């Protein structure tokens, strides 16, 4: 979307499923999951960022 | 005929496992 | 590169000793064999089920033969209240001469084992009187077990081998098994009681020679067809009936007194005869319900997929979506096996709950150790059948479950709100444990400080009522069959309470285990049992529902049912699999049945000794359990052998120590894990190739340490065997040393 | 041996190749991701099931996965 | 009555325990004043007070009175701890305030919440007590 | 919606909970 | 062939085993700038030579665990072979 | 031979005054097993006042250790080579601590 | 107890399931 837009996650295998993220950067051509979403809470690995597809997200702002 | 205990119990105690284990050891180690 | 195991090429190409151990624990797993198709699966399980069935009859025939040939059954008929039964005889070469004199007992020539399984009481009840009937029934079961060993061989031959559609015809099993296996066999046993066992109960021999000549009733089947069925309930066995004699006998064959025989303190054999006759009619009628090839009856697949209640559209039966459950039960074998173990696990404990309070065998209420063993036996059997119900239910969700066929139904809706099930199960486990342990420790400190009146003692006033709503005058609640003015007491329109004068005599006597008197010591232990049932269920349900993946590890279905972990990553995943939640629960299941059988055993040690005040004072605080039951009763046991001599309890004194050792050995497989031991075996592999004479020989299979899932099996095996053998040596000898 | 599946979600971080101690993994060029390379496992007969490669991967959930299979001599880690 | 419950003032077993009273505190008659209050309970055959958790208003001091006194306190422990976690979620750090207590925010939460039954119904009837199930993370089924 | 079918059976079962307590409180005999 | 020098250590009990006669055996070669002390994955300390070295190891896991230890010596030239008992030497590290 | 070694008189609050049992000598308390009465007689302590000035003297000596831990870290901290004088450490610690400590105690 | 003769009948009859158990356990494969 744009740098600062709160989105939601619908990927079931992901840790932040049905949680609110924050888009940090969106790429242009490749990867198929070009959206960097800087989350606010960490997973079990300790990280808080991930890549997602364009249709994967639900904009809430 | 209580003497059959003297001939079934040592066979099951000794002869039955010796015949079983020596069959199974040669069967599991068989190419 | 060997050809063993035959059922797996991936295991047979294993150079290590893992090849040997995984053959054993995958051998009877028919579904994971190489090339096993669907119809070949059922045809192999069906013939295997003839193999386990014929072990049971060969087992039960050795009970008959070792009693007829080595026991004292005919000497036990003369006085069952003091003559002590005999199971089998000992031929042990390792005995010393004071250990032949100690086991020469019960009036025998050689060393004999006192039978504590109560099979003399069951055979004496059902008519058997001499050692020849025991031998005749033994030889019959040799032929009857070989009739199933031949049947399993016959139904594996190619044109005698049943097709796939024969197995998945579920409406035809329910008609034949309910009407025939349940109903006719209950009808046949009612025929055995009336023709044989009830006349044998009156000093009147009826055998195979003269049962066609003699009639069970002098009326003789004329009042059956004419409808004058009240002739069968004429003059019963009176209250002075001495068992297996003609004193105080009767002519009735179907009677409905209710309560107990006045001498044997068992149920009347005429009550059991009208019971299994009435059960038989209710089941043959139940077996004419489902649709078979005769175009009539209910159809289960139409009962599930129905959506219309008298014109009103609904979601299904009870307005609940049960569609696809017929294709879920019947297509899967782990859904069936996981289901029927829960059904058999409920009834197994339900057998044990009704056999100490309602004894049905002659002179079994006064032979104490045979009764203390039969409760604890079928309770532990009911434990494994319930843990395996959730275990094989969770193999279903990993392997057999299909969410598309099961979409939208009631089994899909459980998997949606599964975090609400586990949360409220986690609540009750903590809500009970924080407040049940709190009240024992409260009572422990309060008694220790010399002021025991500050105990928190609660009368069980909600189970006080039920025993008084069943007819116990002892509490004075005065309701519902203890209120003689009640509508339930009188049965107001018809007055047909035939059972009730005989029931109220049994429940109001203090000489039986029928609805025992309960107090504040029994309040805390039933809430301690409820701690153990909701917590064991917590582990099993959470392992069943999270078996297909979760947040820490998705796609757990891709790894099967038993896998060790997923590494040290993500904080580590030790004991993550659905098998591992089977594993944790059998510590609780053995624990909870400890609590239900420590409490069973110590309440009856006050009844059997006449000291009810020892339990009611001391079972409120946890020292009285520890002192007056564990410490005080193990004095007869541990002195089974001492430096002064031996006695007949020295096996149980040896097995008690043996159980403490198998139990403690199983900790080694659980505290210490694998990677310590693979680095130890690699030093023994070194120092065998270097020793100069002993390296002439060498292994064929490379020695490796036991795998991670394997020594959780082997660790739980030493734990469970030692848990059983320790208590079973304490249960017997603390009761059979005191009587 | 074991089975190393690599999904299409990784970013070419080269943390999994620099962590597998039997050197099963290697990078091949692939026009998808930003770093334009994907991990590949052409030598899975050498994999010992260590799951160091799953520990080092950033992406949630893991682009690399080790399925534990039949255990030969090279995957048991036996020097004998 | 009750049952198997005579009153403690009628039992010879309770009065036998009365003659050998052990003093709880250094009060020299604390053993004696203990038993004049236990005389109104129901002591069984042993001489020990058996409580009645039924709901009978003549035995309300056993369980009816301490249940109301408990549930006011323990819900207020959890109501204050709920209102503080709502406050510090909308701050810059949000994890410093969890281990290292923002005492200027915590003390207005503690002193306020004693009327939590007047409070906790208002979040219930307005639906602010719970969260939407489309906004909570769930496991793959 | 007002859940008629859920609350219909919960009030039936709770009426059984209150009926047995009426025997225990001697309201009905 | 391989043609490398053998490092300076008094022998270990780790070393090579019967597998080196029977199933397979690996070998890692590296060309060292100087002589210094490193560690054996078999166990203990050793001393590399100057120029081409050679260490017959038991498994492939040893040579890549050693090659990470050689990386902090500015030695990124290590090549592991797979020496079969039929004499078949297979270049396995690197891929090219 | 008859009086049992006892300290730790228990506050009487919740009935835990029953832990103050009669040890002998008109005294109620917990019978200790640590053997400090054998040590104090082995030191030669006769009355209570010698135990007070020892204990008050210990509280002063506990304050010098706690002050020097502040001083030798936050104020005047040694360098590295002061620590690696293990020949100089063993000479002071074997002579002054152990030897002179047991010579003074021999006195 | 039972006679000494009747024990040998029980042993010979027990070979009939002993033979049939060997046939079933080998028809179920190796
Ligand atoms: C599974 C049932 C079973 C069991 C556990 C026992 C147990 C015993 N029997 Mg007995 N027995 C049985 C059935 C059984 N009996 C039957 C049906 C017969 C009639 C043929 C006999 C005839 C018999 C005699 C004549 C004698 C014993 C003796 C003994 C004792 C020593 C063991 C021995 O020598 O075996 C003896 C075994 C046989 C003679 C043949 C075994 C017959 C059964 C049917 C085989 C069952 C095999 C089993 C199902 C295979 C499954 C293995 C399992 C681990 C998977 C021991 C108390 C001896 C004794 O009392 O010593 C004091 C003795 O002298 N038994
Ligand atoms: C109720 C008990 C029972 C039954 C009916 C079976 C039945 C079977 N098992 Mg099994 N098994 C059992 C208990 C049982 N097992 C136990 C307790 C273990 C130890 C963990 C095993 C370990 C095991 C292994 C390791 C294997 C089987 C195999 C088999 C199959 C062929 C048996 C065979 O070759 O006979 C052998 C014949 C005899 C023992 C002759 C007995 C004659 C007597 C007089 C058969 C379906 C094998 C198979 O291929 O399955 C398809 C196989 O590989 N089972
Ligand atoms: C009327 C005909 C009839 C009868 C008698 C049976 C009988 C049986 N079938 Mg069956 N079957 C039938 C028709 C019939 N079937 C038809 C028509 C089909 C095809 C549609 C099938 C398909 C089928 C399959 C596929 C299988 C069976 C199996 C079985 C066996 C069940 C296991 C067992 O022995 O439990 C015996 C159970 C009882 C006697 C009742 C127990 C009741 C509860 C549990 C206990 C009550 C006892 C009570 C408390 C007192 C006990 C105390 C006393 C012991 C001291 C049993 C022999 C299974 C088997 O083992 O194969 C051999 C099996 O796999 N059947
Ligand atoms: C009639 C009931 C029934 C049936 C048909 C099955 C059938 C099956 N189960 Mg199941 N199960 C049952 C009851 C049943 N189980 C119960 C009651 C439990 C709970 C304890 C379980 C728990 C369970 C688990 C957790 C698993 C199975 C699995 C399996 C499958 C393979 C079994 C196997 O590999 O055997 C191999 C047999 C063994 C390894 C036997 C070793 C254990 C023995 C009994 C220890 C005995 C100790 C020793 C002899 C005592 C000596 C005493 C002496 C020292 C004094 C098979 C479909 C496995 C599977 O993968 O399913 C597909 C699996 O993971 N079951
Ligand atoms: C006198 C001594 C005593 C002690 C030391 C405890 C100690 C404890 N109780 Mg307990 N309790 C007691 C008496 C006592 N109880 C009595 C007399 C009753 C009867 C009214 C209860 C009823 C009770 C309940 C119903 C619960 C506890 C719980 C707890 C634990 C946490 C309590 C808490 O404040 O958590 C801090 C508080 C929170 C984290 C949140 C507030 C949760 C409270 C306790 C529930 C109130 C919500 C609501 C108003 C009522 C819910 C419906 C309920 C009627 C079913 C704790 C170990 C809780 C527990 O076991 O959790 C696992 C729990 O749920 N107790
Ligand atoms: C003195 C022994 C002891 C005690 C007090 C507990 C206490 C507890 N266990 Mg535990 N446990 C024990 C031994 C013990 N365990 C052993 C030996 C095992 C076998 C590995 C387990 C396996 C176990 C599991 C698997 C679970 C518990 C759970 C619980 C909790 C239940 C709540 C309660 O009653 O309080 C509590 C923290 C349950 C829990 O925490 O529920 C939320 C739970 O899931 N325990
Ligand atoms: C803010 C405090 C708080 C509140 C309101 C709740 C509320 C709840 N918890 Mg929870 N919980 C908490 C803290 C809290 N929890 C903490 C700190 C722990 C770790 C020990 C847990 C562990 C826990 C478990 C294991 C379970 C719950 C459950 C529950 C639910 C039922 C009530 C219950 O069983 O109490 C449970 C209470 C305890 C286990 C102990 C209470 C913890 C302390 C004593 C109270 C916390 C007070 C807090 C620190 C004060 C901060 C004040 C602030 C101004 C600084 C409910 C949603 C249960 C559930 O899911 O039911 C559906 C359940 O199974 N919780
Ligand atoms: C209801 C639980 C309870 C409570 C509130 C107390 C409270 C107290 N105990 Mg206590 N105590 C208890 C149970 C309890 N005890 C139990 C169960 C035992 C037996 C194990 C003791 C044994 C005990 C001793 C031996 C001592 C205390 C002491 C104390 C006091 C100071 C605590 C401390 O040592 O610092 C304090 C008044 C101390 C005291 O009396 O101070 C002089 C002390 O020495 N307690
Ligand atoms: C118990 C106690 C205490 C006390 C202590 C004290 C009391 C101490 C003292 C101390 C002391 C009191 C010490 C002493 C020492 C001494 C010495 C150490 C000496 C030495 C000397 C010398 C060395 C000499 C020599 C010489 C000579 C002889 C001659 C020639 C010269 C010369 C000089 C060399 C306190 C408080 C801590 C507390 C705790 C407990
Ligand atoms: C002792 C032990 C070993 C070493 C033990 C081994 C390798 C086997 C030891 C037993 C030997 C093989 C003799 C077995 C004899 C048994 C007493 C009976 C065997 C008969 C049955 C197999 C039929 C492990 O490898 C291990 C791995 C992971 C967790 C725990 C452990 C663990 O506890
Ligand atoms: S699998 Fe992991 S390590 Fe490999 S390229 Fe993808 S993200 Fe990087
Ligand atoms: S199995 Fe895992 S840890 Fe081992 S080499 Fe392969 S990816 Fe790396």
């Amino acid at each position: 979307v744009q740098r600062g837009s709160k989105v939601r996650i619908l990927r079931p295998e992901s840790y932040w499923f049905q949680d609110v993220g924050t888009v940090a950067s969106v790429d242009q051509s490749g990867i198929k999951y070009p959206v960097i979403v800087r989350f606010d809470k960490v997973n079990y690995a300790g990280i808080n960022t991930n890549n997602f597809a364009v249709d994967e997200l639900i904009e809430v702002e | 005929a209580s003497f059959l205990s003297s001939i079934f119990v040592p066979v099951i105690g000794w002869v039955v496992p010796i015949a079983t284990f020596s069959f199974l050891f040669l069967y599991i180690e068989r190419e | 590169a060997t050809k063993f195991p035959k059922f797996s090429q991936d295991l047979a190409q294993d150079p290590t000793t893992r090849r040997i151990w995984y053959a054993m624990a995958m051998g009877n797993d028919f579904e994971s064999h190489d090339g096993m198709t669907e119809e070949n699966l059922y045809q192999k399980i069906f013939a295997t089920h003839f193999g386990h069935l014929a072990i049971i009859f060969l087992w039960a025939s050795s009970l008959l033969f070792h009693v007829a040939w080595q026991g004292n059954f005919e000497q036990w008929i003369k006085d069952p209240l003091h003559v002590r039964p005999i199971a089998h005889a000992i031929w042990d070469p390792h005995f010393g001469k004071p250990a032949i004199e100690a086991f020469t007992q019960a009036g025998a020539n050689g060393p004999v084992n006192i039978a504590y399984s109560g099979v003399y009481h069951w055979w004496y009840t059902i008519g058997m009187r001499t050692n020849t009937e025991l031998y005749t029934g033994s030889v019959f079961l040799l032929l009857f077990a070989s009739l199933f060993l031949f049947a399993g061989w016959l139904h594996l031959q190619p044109k005698f081998r049943p097709s796939l559609a024969w197995f998945k015809s579920a409406e035809s099993r329910l008609n034949h098994h309910l009407a025939g296996l349940f109903g006719v066999s209950s009808l046949a046993w009612a025929g055995h009681l009336i023709h044989v066992a009830i006349p044998e109960s009156r000093g009147q021999h009826v055998g195979w020679d003269n049962f066609l000549s003699t009639a069970p009733h002098p009326a003789g089947l004329q009042p059956f067809f004419t409808g004058n069925w009240g002739v069968y309930a004429q003059n019963p066995d009176t209250a002075g009936h001495i068992f297996s004699t003609s004193q105080g006998a009767g002519t009735a064959i179907l009677t409905f007194l209710g309560g107990f025989h006045p001498q044997t303190e068992s149920l009347w054999l005429t009550d059991m005869a009208h019971h299994h006759l009435a059960i038989a009619v209710l089941f043959i009628v139940a077996g004419h319900m489902y649709r078979t090839n005769f175009g009539i009856g209910h159809s289960i697949k139409e009962m599930m997929n129905a959506k219309t209640f008298f014109g009103k559209p609904v979601e299904g039966p009870f307005n609940m979506p049960h569609q696809g459950i017929y294709d879920t039960y019947n297509n899967s074998l782990h859904f069936q096996l996981g289901w029927h173990l829960a059904c058999l696990g409920v009834v197994t404990s339900w057998v044990a709950q009704h056999m100490y309070s309602l004894p049905s065998y002659a002179f079994i209420a006064k032979d104490y150790t045979t009764q203390a063993a039969l409760y604890t036996h079928h309770q532990y059997i009911a434990i494994f059948l319930m843990v395996g119900a959730f275990a094989h239910g969770a193999i279903f969700l990993v392997r057999d479950y299909d969410p598309e066929q099961n979409k939208g139904n009631v089994l899909e809706r459980v998997l949606q709100h599964k975090e609400a099930i586990i949360s409220h199960l986690s609540w009750v486990s903590l809500f009970l444990g924080f407040h049940t342990l709190g009240l024992y420790v409260h009572n422990d400190v309060v008694v220790a400080f010399g002021t025991p009146e500050k105990q928190i003692l609660i009368e069980p006033v909600f189970a006080q009522f039920i025993q008084a709503a069943h007819g116990k005058v002892l509490y004075g609640l005065d309701t519902l069959l203890s209120n003689p003015d009640s509508v339930a007491y009188t049965a107001y329109p018809n007055y047909a309470n035939v059972w009730l004068p005989g029931w109220l005599d049994a429940i109001n006597s203090g000489t039986n285990s029928l609805f025992l008197t309960i107090g504040p010591g029994d309040f805390l232990v039933h809430h301690a049992i409820a701690l153990g049932l909701h917590t064991t269920t917590l582990i099993l349900v959470k392992g069943a529902l999270d078996a297909r993946g979760s947040k820490l590890m998705p796609d757990k279905k891709d790894f099967g049912y038993a896998f060790p972990c997923d590494g040290p990553g993500r904080g580590g995943t030790c004991d993550i699999s659905a098998w591992d939640s089977f594993y944790l629960s059998l510590f609780w299941a053995l624990n909870t049945v400890g609590w239900v059988t420590f409490y069973w055993h110590w309440k009856h040690l006050g009844i059997w000794q006449g000291n009810v005040a020892q339990f009611n004072e001391n079972s409120t605080y946890l020292m009285g359990w520890f002192r007056d039951y564990l410490w005080a009763n193990s004095a007869q046991l541990i002195n089974g052998y001492n430096p002064y001599g031996v006695n007949n309890l020295s096996v149980w004194a040896w097995m008690f120590l043996f159980g403490h050792l198998v139990w403690a050995t199983g900790f080694m497989f659980l505290i210490s894990w694998r990677g310590y031991w693979q680095e130890l075996i690699e030093t023994l592999v070194w120092a065998h190739e270097r020793t100069p004479i002993a390296n002439l020989v060498r292994w064929k299979d490379k020695p490796v340490a036991l795998s991670i899932v394997q020594a959780r099996v082997v660790g739980l095996a030493h734990f469970t065997v030692g848990y059983v053998l320790t208590y079973a040596a304490f249960l017997i000898a603390s009761t059979a040393g005191k009587f | 041996s074991h089975t190393v599946k690599i999904y299409d979600t990784c970013i070419g971080c080269t943390q999994c190749v620099r962590a597998c101690p039997t050197d099963v993994l290697e990078m091949v060029p692939w026009d998808g991701c930003k770093a334009a390379q994907v991990a590949s496992s052409p030598r899975t007969e050498d994999c010992v099931g260590c799951k160091r490669c799953e520990t080092a991967c950033p992406t949630d959930f893991l682009s690399i996965r080790v399925y534990l299979g039949a255990e030969t001599t090279r995957s048991m880690g036996l020097a004998y | 009555l009750g049952a198997d419950l005579t009153p403690c003032a009628e039992n010879p077993a309770f009065q036998a325990l009365a003659k050998n009273a052990r003093n709880t505190t250094a009060d020299p008659q604390s053993g004696q004043k203990r038993f004049e209050r236990y005389s109104q309970a129901l002591c069984g055959p042993e001489g020990y007070p058996h409580l009645i958790v039924d709901g009978r208003l003549d035995r309300a001091g056993d369980f009816l009175i301490p249940s109301i006194l408990f549930l006011y306190i323990a819900g207020w422990i959890g109501w204050v701890g709920r209102a503080y976690l709502q406050a510090i979620k909308k701050d810059s750090d949000t994890e410093q305030k969890e281990i290292q207590l923002d005492l200027g925010i915590a003390l207005p939460i503690i002193a306020t919440g004693f009327a939590w039954p007047a409070a906790a119904v208002k979040e219930l009837l307005s639906g602010e007590l719970t969260a939407k199930d489309s906004e909570i993370t769930v496991s793959p089924r | 919606p007002p859940y008629t079918f859920r609350t219909g059976w919960a009030l039936l079962l709770l009426a059984v909970n209150f009926l047995v307590a009426a025997y225990y409180f001697h309201i009905i005999q | 062939t391989l043609s490398g020098k053998t490092p300076l250590f008094a022998g270990s009990t780790g070393g090579l085993l019967t597998k080196a006669v029977e199933e397979e055996k690996y070998a890692i070669t590296w060309t060292s700038p100087k002589a210094q002390v490193f560690e054996l994955p078999t166990g203990g300390a050793a001393t590399m030579h100057e120029g081409e070295n050679l260490l017959y190891i038991a498994r492939k896991e040893y040579g890549i665990a050693l090659g990470g230890q050689l990386r902090k010596f500015k030695i990124t030239n290590y090549k592991i072979y797979r020496i079969l008992p039929s004499g078949e030497t297979t270049f396995i590290h690197p891929a090219d | 031979l008859n009086v049992r070694p006892s300290a730790q008189v228990v506050w009487p609050i919740v009935g835990q005054d029953i832990l103050n049992g009669d040890v002998g000598g008109g005294f109620h308390g917990i019978q200790i097993t640590s053997g400090l009465f054998q040590v104090w007689r082995g030191w030669g302590i006769t009355n209570s006042f010698q135990l007070y000035c020892t204990a008050i003297g210990g509280l002063v000596l506990a304050g010098l250790f706690l002050f020097a831990g502040w001083f030798h870290y936050h104020k005047r901290a040694p360098k590295l080579e002061w620590f690696q004088n293990v020949e100089s450490m063993l000479n002071h610690h074997l002579q002054v601590l152990l030897g002179c400590g047991s010579l003074g105690w021999a006195g | 107890s039972i006679s000494d003769t009747q024990v040998y009948i029980a042993l010979v009859v027990a070979l009939i399931p002993g033979l049939l158990a060997w046939r079933l356990a080998t028809e179920l494969y190796k």
